[PDB]
């Protein structure tokens, strides 16, 4: 129970850091933000937590892309041997 | 596949006639062009309803006949096909839009800021070291008013007298409105925003159904071919106050042994909510068909419904001096008793 | 039917006005490392300018993937290598 209480404290701190990023309102509560670089441009992100801080908005703009690079895998050839 | 025919109506000459009529005509019979003053009030945001009167057009072509020249019978071309001529008059108004003469209040208009940023986009991208649909920028709702006392639109018709040959034409009906639905917003331009390229796209709606756009078709978004997902924005979308109501044939117009028929009237823009249930009204509107989409259009085939896009609505229906005259008449009780229901004794 | 080649990070792309000349023009102006700020804010300020530069240059790839393809192009393209030695030679000449 001692180690269990410490694991729940660690889980509570990680859950608090997760729900910092979580929007306070619901999902359909639509918030659109236009960020500009000092080179004048308009980039639109959709979120409520990303409205206030720049880093969550830039993490959204990084995460909104659907193209992923190839990561080659060794395919775990150790299991082929007995 | 699509063979072509020739018709004796020139749209370019008729468009020139419309854009000369907008700057030429002035009504001095009541006692500067008055329609230009109305478009100036549109530019000053004074009014949102522009009513083109066909009696004014008939008097304008009569004045042209007095000058000795001849028109191309513009009012008959309005009465034959008013649906294309609505957009033609809208483009003629947009070609002759006056400059605003008062405070713009630029903070309220979001579409002005969006189009300013898109013109910045266009000058920056094409620096090299139509952009918007016309219904998005339109703040005015166009209506038509039929000619009277001067000819099919002038003659009022029953619901049963409206036939299949009256589709596409400006008609007039007399009837009692049975059911009026709630005022609902109907879209005309949908705005989608790209989360990657930061651009927009506008999709126009001219049907009962529409499909959304999934991926952006921007030049910058497709040059690097990133697959940005489009997001619909209701803030920059173009809306209209649409209301559907049902008009019924009057019982005097119904022949003996028949059941009255009902017709659908769709009102848009500033003409909304004037229709009331249980009200005998005259409705002048463009008689347009209502086509389906998809499987209903495939199964029902050529058999298509219809509706009415209303353009003008007319209601069929000192006092103290008359009260004092009734006082000096004397015996108000007996006079108001015996005057009510004169068939009894 | 050859319709289109899918775009990658190329030698003409780094040598544009929007690219590494943008870095030489504006990186010393934009990047500020201060001892008063903690290390998270300093590292995020390092990442932020390069992330905006990546989203202006090659927006198709994610930012870690962008650094991986920059590593691949820096190992591969010779025009980028002679540009990289030209920058160093121009600064030691002065
Ligand atoms: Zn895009």
């Amino acid at each position: 129970g001692f180690e269990l209480s410490k694991l729940l404290q660690k889980e509570h701190q990680m859950r608090k850091n997760v729900i910092k990023h979580t929007s306070a309102r619901h999902s359909r509560f639509g918030g659109l933000l236009s960020i500009q670089t000092p080179d004048k441009t308009r980039l639109t992100v959709s979120g409520s937590q990303a409205l206030v801080d720049e880093k969550i908005a830039l993490q959204k703009l990084d995460d909104s892309k659907k193209w992923n690079k190839r990561i080659i895998k060794k395919h775990q050839s150790v299991a082929a041997e007995g | 596949a699509l063979p072509s025919i020739q018709l004796p109506v020139d749209y370019n000459n008729l468009f020139n006639e419309i854009t000369d009529f907008l700057v030429t005509f002035k009504q001095d019979t009541l006692s500067g062009p008055k329609y230009m003053a109305m478009l100036q009030k549109v530019a000053n945001r004074e009014l949102n309803s522009v009513i083109i009167d066909l009696d004014d057009i008939l008097q304008y072509q009569n004045e042209k006949f007095l000058q000795g020249t001849q028109a191309d019978d513009l009012v008959s071309a309005i009465q034959q096909n008013a649906n294309h001529f609505t957009e033609l008059f809208c483009r003629a108004i947009d070609n002759n839009m006056p400059l605003p003469t008062k405070e713009i209040d630029y903070k309220d208009d979001v579409l002005d800021v969006i189009l300013n940023q898109r013109r910045l986009r266009n000058e920056r991208m094409l620096s090299d070291r139509e952009l918007f649909p016309p219904n998005l920028t339109r703040r005015y709702f166009l209506y038509f008013k039929p000619l009277s006392q001067n000819a099919i639109s002038s003659k009022p018709l029953s619901v049963r007298q409206i036939k299949g040959d009256f589709l596409g034409q400006l008609i007039t009906v007399r009837g009692i409105i049975t059911r009026v639905s709630d005022v609902k917003p109907a879209v005309e331009v949908i705005a989608y925003t790209c989360d990657q390229c930061g651009y927009e796209v506008f999709q126009e709606v001219n049907s009962r159904t529409f499909t959304p756009l999934s991926e952006c078709t921007s030049e910058e978004c497709s040059q690097n071919q990133t697959k940005g997902q489009l997001f619909m924005s209701t803030r920059a979308s173009k809306f209209s106050a649409f209301q559907e109501c049902k008009i019924q044939e009057l019982s005097q117009q119904v022949p003996v042994g028949h059941i009255p028929r009902s017709l659908n009237i769709h009102v848009n823009g500033t003409l909304v909510r004037s229709l009331s249930p249980g009200d005998i009204v005259d409705v002048t509107g463009i008689f347009l068909p209502a086509p389906y989409t998809g499987f209903k259009a495939l199964k029902a085939g050529l058999l298509t419904e219809t509706y009415l896009e209303a353009q003008f609505v007319r209601q069929h229906k000192d006092v103290e001096e008359r009260v004092m005259e009734l006082i000096t008449s004397g015996d108000v009780y007996n006079r108001l008793a015996k005057s009510i229901a004169p068939e009894i004794y | 039917r050859k319709r289109r080649p899918q775009v990658k990070l190329t030698a003409e792309k780094l040598l544009s006005d929007k690219g590494l000349p943008y870095v030489l023009k504006n990186a010393h102006k934009r990047i500020r490392i201060s001892s008063k700020k903690n290390s998270y804010d300093n590292l995020s300020n390092i990442i932020q300018f390069y992330q905006l530069w990546a989203h202006e240059l090659f927006p198709k790839a994610k930012f870690k993937d962008f650094m991986k393809i920059c590593q691949t192009v820096g190992k591969t393209d010779p025009v980028l290598r002679e540009y990289r030695v030209s920058l160093f030679r121009d600064e030691m000449g002065m």
